[PDB]
């Protein structure tokens, strides 16, 4: 409703590096917030895609930022009898960033792995990997919950079961309240999907460079399965936390898995033991119900509330014909120990192949009415095709069904604008919260400031 | 008596027609005060109106082409009836209605063009070899329904990057079979082999030299091959006046939009040909699979009607895709494809069993409704498609086109069209809202108001301006 | 294998030192070493991974350093708790290969032994046996070495020596020697003498005792 | 906590199988390796081999291919080191070992499990007084214990009464049986005036023998 659309600030990385891909507010330990941005076609020293981060001050003029260093080089141990290496070539540093507390984590989901022992090896594959930054210190730490050391023979004598060579951990990532980093890894145990989670502590006082394969022994993954529902359903594409079982002592997560059954989809929550309390099996098939979640209470009732982006959904219109358009579904949380309902509301889009809920971004309270809201992408939307960022409004039922306001993309054709999205942080301290929107297309980064309402 | 063409008590020529289609008006001087001008017809030759004087336009609808159905499709450059008549001239005055008629025939001997996508990942090795005469069997059975046969060849695994393909050792790049004791090809998108022609021997040939590659992931890559089959007019060969037979053959699960996202692969499929003279798909990765509506919209603009000849294990998935996708058929394949003969023979006859109709470009204010004459000269109201037809079946329809009062622009034209036909029924449709004495009338009358009011159709109507 | 050539075999240093160990490969194990402790009648604990990284809950008076075949753990400082055994390991191969050790004794002035020589008993030889003891107590460095003669002639056949660890309250180190003959051949002689060789004297500490005769 | 609490020492035949376990305690034994490891006074620390109890794969040095046997149960949440065909060279500690955080370390060890292998049987001990030959200030005792099996054995003077200035050593085996003995200094006024007595304790055949020290 109440955010500028005629004063933009731009941020902008290097050409084809897609700056923008993803990004997150960060506040240092002053309380000072800036903006962290991925690019995850960075070119690295060998003139190579590799990825990078960016950690942009905030200026009302925008402009160039500064690089969060990462290592970017190549590893190689011979220990036990076998040699371990890293391929950091087209990693894709920075295809998912989020921040907590100091600390940035920054991931590279196509990393790649493999282990060699004299004509054996495990396969070069893409296990992925994210690296962890307290900007302020200096500090820095990696977590890669999915190499291993197995030769290639065993997997397959043992029917490829465990096997979480393709995991391309930090394809999805969520930090809890409490510090517990959790990553999505949609090609876990041969393309069913993982999760893994870790204290960010734990992360830190556990790393020392050049091992290459260590423990975090208070890490816990989720579990390999025979049901051929989850087999190459992608659980773990899209991750978030929340508060589902009324106990405020434990953090329950929201998985999505965008072809689970035969491409159906469907989201489940879940408790911090990977045990399943909720399923949502989507509405159409290849609609993609799941490639993205949030996670807020938007009816002003204290429970947290779902909603779920369903980017290629055919709506039903004239002579038996269908239109791609997109669609978003919201959940909102029953009083007490219940299951969540059918959709409370059902949020569709209007412009063809527009993809309308590719993301999905909680804005706390923007209008300041006592209700939160939410900003929803249609990255290919608008009568031009160029991308929009639609806001909707919270209410005592829950969401308006109409958009208060209507974002139109200011960059070229094919900037993606809206791909990625992150709100309900107070970037200029006017007391409203404010909205970056990624262009990894144009690979820049949009600012939007929320004024007072009018 | 006091009808609604006098009751209502109109001003001028074309304020009388519009009342209702049953108004007509008197232009003569020699009519008296207090008798009306706007009456039924019938009434104003009853009051001495002069019979050249009188404005009523009827509502019409007179054939302009009308060639008679053909009986063979075969011959001809593409001379073939299949609908008729063909052009139609419609006349409607205000809030009238007027019905028209068209046929629809299922023309024997009609060309045909089946292009072959084949899934040849590894579980496919067995299949090739029951089709190495397929080519020459299927020529044997086609032609006792077409003696207008081409067909083709294409083939597709999965997007040759990890993590679908094996990357490591060297070795397995260029033999993915190697830490079997085979070998295999390298890795493969899609790759047309043979474009349409009659020559079959060519199909047999062909697949003969045929082989298969190997990759990680159970889902395979073939909407990618669906679609390139599709936009790639030239390279494939569909012929202009053909039934186009796109087989599509797997026995497993297939990708869809946004899987490319676990290749790295971001970028949406743009719906354009990408494949060159190497006759592979040079998109295959650096372009996202394509998404169902994508497949759908191509699919009906190129006129290919794709058919899902899949194993037992994935007949109820591609089932529940073809509902997504009008149009498509789906047939059970055995586990070698050696019932893929009998199963294209039997999507044609499905194929070829339906007449849908279809407008296009129908005005605003134009209605229509339809009865539909299928099997034997039954009507069934409200209805356009007939179904369970047979080849040299033909069929009939009854429109009507009511229009909501006069438009702006007095001359429009739609189609009527069978999904998937070539012919179509040309509608021009003229809107006969005036009143041929309207166009000669007197500006600035003397009679009118000491001029300040223009002369027409025996009233006079206030000028310009007032 | 890899030979783990670790030196020195012990050293005798004083609390507040900075010492030294070091450990050789046979091959380059490229930093793949780990340092361990072993406290006096005690089980291991773990001080270095991967040649630098100090295990949790280890004091930094420890550190480790070097590259390719050549590692050296050091102790800045020492405390009375590290008085105690170390190994290298590495695992750059299997299999995992040890060092020899490395004792940490503690330094103190050298001091000569107190010889004690006596005759067998009086129920032991009623049995059938004869056993003399030697005992040499209280005496620094460890090295010592102990010669038994019979009538005036070494007798090196039937000899059971035992040692005691640094003692905890003088740092000095004991012995025990015993000879065991048969009751006939214990009579078949007379003299019967423990020699005994220390740095602290150039001339062998001697006690004897003539059997029959006192 | 990690902590590492392995079976009790075990005594046994040459020919005979002995096997020995290692409970993790604080933690999933799953998570890492467990090596197991032989210590020997003079060949030093040898390493067996090692298991990774999530899938029951297995690693062995040459040298003990055929004796050690590796295996672990994650019901228990123990690993176990199996011995066959004892010999006297499989007398030693044995340690089960994992690493803290990299793979292939060597951090956290058990407390030891020691073996012995032995055909002698419950042998009890004979105590000997050892008085000196017929003159210092200083004057010197002792106490021999010979002959018995299995250790180990607790020699006192005047039963704790005496106890500075007093030197027992280590039990050393001669042939199939143990020996140990134990001295005593004072000053030459104390003896013979005071009576000063060898406590010898071996509890495996439940024996308490006590010989006093008597000039020559
Ligand atoms: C291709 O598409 C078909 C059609 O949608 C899918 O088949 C459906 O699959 C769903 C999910 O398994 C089935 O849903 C179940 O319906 C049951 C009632 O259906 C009855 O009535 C229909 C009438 O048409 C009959 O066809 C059917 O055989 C039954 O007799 C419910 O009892 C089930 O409820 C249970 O599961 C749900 C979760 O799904 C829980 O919420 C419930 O509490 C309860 O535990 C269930 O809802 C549906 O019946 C199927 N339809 C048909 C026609 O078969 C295929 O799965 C799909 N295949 C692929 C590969 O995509
Ligand atoms: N964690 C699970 N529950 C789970 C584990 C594994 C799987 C899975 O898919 N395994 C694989 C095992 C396999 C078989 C043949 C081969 O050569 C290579 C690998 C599988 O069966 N394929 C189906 C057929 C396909 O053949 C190759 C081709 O078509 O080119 C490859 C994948 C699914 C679920
Ligand atoms: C389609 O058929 C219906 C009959 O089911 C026709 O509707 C009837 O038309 C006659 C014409 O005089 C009327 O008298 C009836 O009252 C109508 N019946 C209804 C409306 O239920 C209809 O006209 C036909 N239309 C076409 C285009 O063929
Ligand atoms: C309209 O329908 C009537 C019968 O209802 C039929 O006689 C007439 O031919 C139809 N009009 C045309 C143009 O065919
Ligand atoms: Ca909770
Ligand atoms: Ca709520
Ligand atoms: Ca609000
Ligand atoms: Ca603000
Ligand atoms: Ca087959
Ligand atoms: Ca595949
Ligand atoms: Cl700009
Ligand atoms: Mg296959």
């Amino acid at each position: 409703l109440n955010l500028d659309p005629v004063q933009l600030t731009f941020y902008a990385g290097p050409n084809g590096s897609q700056f923008g891909f993803s990004l997150d507010f960060h506040k240092d330990s002053h309380g000072r917030v800036a903006i962290v941005v991925g690019a995850p076609r960075t070119l690295g020293p060998s003139q190579e895609e590799t990825g990078g981060v960016f950690l942009c001050p905030w200026r009302a003029e925008g402009g160039q930022c500064p690089s969060l260093l990462f290592d970017l080089r190549d590893e190689t141990r011979n220990v036990g009898s076998q040699t371990l290496q890293t391929f950091k070539a087209r990693q894709g540093l920075g295809a998912s960033v989020v921040s907590w507390s100091d600390v940035i984590v920054a991931c590279a989901p196509w990393q790649h792995w493999n282990v060699l022992e004299k004509t054996e090896e495990a396969e070069k594959t893409p296990v992925g990997s994210c690296f962890l930054a307290q900007p302020e210190s200096g500090r820095r730490a990696e977590y890669s919950p999915c190499r291993g050391n197995t030769l290639s023979r065993i997997y397959v004598e043992n029917d490829f079961s465990w096997d979480k060579r393709y995991c391309e951990a930090g394809f999805s990532s969520v930090v809890t309240q409490a510090g517990e980093l959790v990553l999505g890894a949609p090609g876990g145990y041969y393309f069913l999907g993982l999760l893994a989670q870790a204290p960010v502590a734990d992360i830190f006082s556990s790393y020392r460079p050049g091992i290459l394969l260590w423990h975090v022994s208070s890490q816990s993954l989720s579990f390999d399965s025979s049901n051929p529902e989850y087999f190459d359903g992608y659980w773990g594409y899209s991750v978030a936390v929340g508060e589902f079982d009324g106990d405020l002592n434990t953090t329950e997560y929201v998985v999505g898995a965008p072809t689970w059954s035969w491409t159906l989809g469907a989201v489940e929550i879940l408790d911090s033991y990977y045990q399943r309390l909720h399923r949502l099996r989507g509405e159409q098939m290849a609609s993609y119900f799941g490639h993205s979640v949030a996670v807020t209470d938007v009816n002003g009732d204290g429970r947290h509330d779902l909603l779920v982006g369903a980017p290629l959904y055919m709506e039903s219109r004239a002579d038996r014909k269908l239109a791609e358009v997109g669609r978003v579904y919201l959940f909102l949380q029953p009083r007490g120990p219940h299951a969540l309902g059918a959709p409370s509301l059902l949020l569709t889009g209007t412009q063809l192949y527009g993809r309308f809920g590719s993301a999905i971004a909680p804005l706390g309270d923007l209008d300041r009415d006592g209700y939160n809201d939410i900003a929803v992408a249609a990255p290919y939307g608008g009568p031009s095709g160029r991308g929009q960022v639609l806001v909707f409004l919270g209410q005592s039922e829950g969401l308006r069904s109409r958009p208060s306001q209507v974002l139109d993309s200011p960059f070229p054709t094919g900037s993606a604008f809206g791909f990625s999205l992150r709100g309900a942080v107070d970037i200029d301290d006017n007391g409203y919260p404010d909205l970056i929107v990624g262009a990894y297309g144009a690979n820049q980064v949009a600012v939007y400031r929320a004024q007072p309402v009018v | 008596g006091p009808n609604i063409c006098t009751t209502r008590g109109v001003s001028s020529c074309q304020q009388c027609l519009a009342v209702s289609p049953m108004c007509a008006w008197c232009s003569d001087e020699a009519l008296p005060l207090g008798s009306p001008r706007c009456d039924l017809k019938e009434n104003l030759l009853k009051d001495n109106c002069a019979p050249e004087s009188i404005e009523f336009p009827v509502s019409e609808a007179r054939v302009l082409e009308d060639r008679p159905l053909s009986d063979k499709g075969s011959g001809d450059s593409s001379q073939v009836t299949q609908v008729s008549p063909q052009r139609i001239a419609l006349r409607l005055r205000p809030d009238d209605s007027k019905n028209f008629s068209i046929q629809v025939r299922q023309v024997e001997d009609y060309p045909v063009d089946i292009y072959y996508l084949m899934d040849l990942s590894y579980s496919m090795k067995d299949d090739l070899w029951s089709i190495q005469n397929l080519g020459t069997k299927l020529a044997t059975q086609m032609r006792k329904l077409t003696s207008n046969l081409r067909i083709g060849f294409g083939a597709f695994v999965d997007k040759p990057v990890s993590p679908y393909m094996y990357i490591s050792p060297p070795e397995a790049l260029e033999n993915p079979c190697y830490d079997m004791k085979t070998t295999c090809l390298p890795m493969f998108g899609y790759k047309h082999v043979l474009t349409l022609t009659d020559q079959v021997t060519r199909f047999n040939e062909e697949v003969k030299k045929q082989s298969v590659s190997r990759n990680r992931d159970a889902p395979e890559g073939g909407f990618d091959a669906i679609m390139q089959a599709t936009v790639c007019d030239e390279k494939i060969g569909w012929r202009n006046d053909a039934s186009h037979l796109l087989v599509f053959t797997t026995d497993a699960k297939t990708h869809i939009a946004l899987d490319g996202r676990l290749a790295g692969i971001v970028q949406p499929n743009d719906g354009q040909c990408h494949v060159g003279s190497d006759n592979h798909y040079s998109a295959s990765t650096t372009m996202d699979y394509p998404s169902l509506g994508l497949m759908t919209e191509k699919l009906s603009q190129k006129n290919i009607n794709l058919i899902f000849a899949v194993t037992e294990n994935v007949v109820n998935l591609y089932q529940n895709y073809s509902e997504l996708i009008p149009g498509t058929t789906v047939g059970v394949l055995s586990m070698d494809s050696s019932n893929v003969l009998q199963l294209i023979v039997d999507a044609y006859g499905k194929i070829r069993s339906k007449v849908e109709l279809e407008v296009r470009d129908l005005p605003e204010e134009l209605s229509l409704s339809f009865n539909a004459t299928c099997l034997n000269n039954e009507v069934i109201p409200g209805l356009k498609s007939c179904m369970g037809l047979k080849i040299g079946d033909t069929v009939s329809f009854s429109i009507e086109a009511k229009v909501r009062g006069c438009p702006q622009e007095k001359e429009k034209s739609f189609t009527i069209k069978p999904v998937g036909f070539k012919d179509s029924l040309i509608v021009q449709v003229t809107f006969d809202c005036d009143c041929a004495c309207q166009a000669q009338a007197e500006p600035n009358s003397h009679r009118c108001n000491n001029g300040n009011g223009t002369f027409e159709c025996g009233v006079c109507r206030c000028g310009p301006g007032w | 294998d890899i030979l783990m050539t670790q030196s020195p075999s012990s050293m005798s240093v004083s609390l507040g030192d900075t010492v030294s160990i070091t450990c050789h490969a046979s091959q380059g194990i490229s930093s793949n070493i780990g340092w361990l402790q072993q406290k006096p009648g005690k089980s291991f604990m773990g001080l270095i991974y991967y040649g630098t990284n100090l295990v949790d809950g280890v004091p930094s008076r420890f550190s480790g350093s070097g590259s390719g075949a050549d590692y050296s753990l050091t102790i800045s400082s020492l405390d009375s708790e590290d008085f105690a055994d170390y190994y290298c390991v590495q695992y750059a191969q299997l299999p995992y290969t040890f060092g020899g050790g490395t004792k940490l004794e503690i330094k103190r002035a050298d001091a000569a032994p107190t010889v004690s020589i006596f005759p067998p008993s009086s129920e032991q030889l009623t049995s059938g046996g004869a056993s003399v003891v030697c005992f040499l107590n209280n005496f620094y460095p460890k090295d010592i070495n102990v010669k038994w003669k019979i009538d005036g002639s070494e007798r090196q056949n039937g000899v059971l020596n035992s040692w005691t660890d640094q003692d905890s309250k003088d740092s000095t180190y004991s012995m025990s020697s015993t000879l065991t003959l048969t009751k006939d051949e214990y009579e078949r002689h007379n003299s019967y003498t423990c020699e005994a060789t220390h740095k602290t004297s150039t001339s062998p500490i001697v006690k004897s005792f003539n059997r029959n005769e006192c | 906590e990690v902590q590492l609490q392995q079976s009790g020492a075990e005594l046994v035949k040459p020919g005979a199988s002995v096997k020995l376990s290692c409970t993790a305690s604080g933690f999933n034994i799953k998570d890492t390796y467990v090596h197991w490891v032989k210590q020997r006074p003079e060949q030093g620390l040898e390493w067996i081999g090692r298991i990774d109890p999530a899938n029951g794969y297995t690693k062995y040095d040459p040298k003990f291919q055929g004796k050690a046997t590796i295996t672990a149960d994650t019901s228990s949440n123990t690993a176990y080191l199996q011995l066959s065909s004892l010999t006297s060279e499989d007398t030693a500690v044995y340690y089960c070992v994992r690493p803290l955080y990299d793979y292939y370390a060597m951090d956290y060890w058990g407390q030891g499990t020691s073996v012995t292998v032995s055909s002698a049987k419950t042998t009890a001990p004979s105590v000997y007084p050892l008085a000196p030959v017929c003159t210092g200030s200083s004057v010197t005792l002792g106490c021999l214990v010979k002959g018995y099996f299995p250790e180990p054995v607790t020699l006192t003077w005047n039963s704790g009464s005496l106890s500075s200035g007093v030197h027992t050593f280590p039990a050393v085996l001669q042939s199939d049986l143990y020996t140990l003995s134990s001295s005593v200094t004072v000053t030459s006024s104390t003896w013979p005036s005071q009576s000063i007595t060898c406590n010898v304790a071996h509890p495996a055949s439940s024996t308490k023998v006590d010989k006093k020290i008597e000039p020559r």
